[PDB]
């Protein structure tokens, strides 16, 4: 979990966006203007990621969920693989709104739609009309999108792991709200503050984003070793 | 580790 | 022929909870860890190597292997290897005397036999008065564990256990008439009398089925190379 400082130069991690759409706040991790774009610094950014990375290694030792938040529909595909791989949920593209807080009444639309799946092999060959089959499939579609992914959690999960932060601004404040730790890609242009783990990196070109997915998912498998065995054979 | 300043160049 | 990459995945170096294990297995166990014992792969394989060799051996001089996997989870899983290869399987209860007391299972596969015929071919339809559902249900009853030997097979050459306590009944009676055995000990049970060993995890449906594959496939590929 020292991912090279060598390695993410080539990702594309180096490469912000313009002043335009510049945080201010983010100065810290600043280098300098490459064709007036912001050139995130590396030295700056891989002591936090790296030390996250342990932060969340010894979250998943004492068993503490952990999730993850959908964004572009690349880095929506990307997150969905990663989490599957271990554990640790996953959010899709939406967040569905105050689904902290009002997680209680989400709760009553996860118990729903798991109902829904199970009559899905059940309600749908008794008593199929060309009207309620079309209900039917339809809906679980829409709540699955969203919903599927967490579905599983049975209740409050004690970590967030998102991307880019601005886009998904909405679920920082909620997380702020309860004591749930978070994490977060901030770029150059993302209010910070909120987050207790700022990693200065990049919510572009899915290539390196996919490498903070596959740096954090093998920490929490790490958790799991702890969980499970040691290494050995 | 080389400078980021001659890996930027 | 397997490698480590292999068990690896399956999960055959998992072994039991730290409180139950037998003292004797201590060389085939690696070091414990979070209260359970991690197995040694790097002994399995040479162990197991060696184990299909001897398989590949019997099977040239057309021995007859048999099965053994009473464990309800494997249970099905060695009915299914058992019918590749073609050799005897007992998904069931090692019924005592199984080999030891061969003249009463002899008699009682002969009765099962002309039973099966009778009621295939139709006789009990006509008996019917109850007497019809008494001989369908002993022949339900028999094969539940009888079947799977039905065709012969007294005294085969080597028996294959899943597990070496569950069915110490089995690893027993072989003993007794000298007919080799193999097993896939775990950390929980004596090495005792399981002659060629083979420390591996028997719970899990993964790893069961890795055995099984690779002994099943030795022993067709030695009824081949006779052939
Ligand atoms: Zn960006």
């Amino acid at each position: 979990a020292t991912v090279s400082m060598r390695d993410m130069l080539k990702a594309g991690v180096h490469f912000g966006h313009q002043t335009r759409y510049w945080n201010p706040k983010m100065k810290p991790f600043i280098f300098g203007a490459r064709n007036k774009v912001h050139i995130i610094n590396l030295e700056k950014t891989v002591p936090m990621f790296n030390e996250a990375l342990a932060e969340l290694n010894k979250i998943a030792s004492r068993k503490g969920k952990i999730l993850f938040v959908g964004t572009k529909r690349a880095a929506s595909e990307a997150v969905k693989d990663a989490a599957l791989s271990c554990d640790q949920f996953f959010v899709n593209h939406r967040w569905l709104g105050g689904m902290l807080t009002n997680w209680k009444t989400v709760r009553q639309s996860i118990k729903r739609l798991k109902d829904l799946e199970t009559q899905s092999q059940d309600g749908t060959f008794d008593k199929l009309t060309k009207k309620e089959a079309l209900m039917r499939t339809r809906e679980l579609e829409k709540l699955e999108n969203s919903l599927g992914g967490i579905k599983d959690m049975g209740g409050l999960p004690d970590a967030l792991f998102v991307i880019d932060a601005d886009h998904e601004h909405i679920a920082i404040k909620e997380a702020n709200n309860l004591g749930i730790p978070v994490f977060a890609i901030v770029d150059t242009n993302s209010d910070p503050d909120g987050v207790d783990f700022v990693i200065p990196g990049n919510d572009d070109a899915i290539r390196a984003v996919t490498l903070y997915l596959g740096a954090v998912a093998a920490t929490v498998r790490e958790g799991r070793s702890q969980d499970l065995a040691s290494q050995a054979e | 580790t080389e400078s980021f300043a001659q890996l930027f160049e």
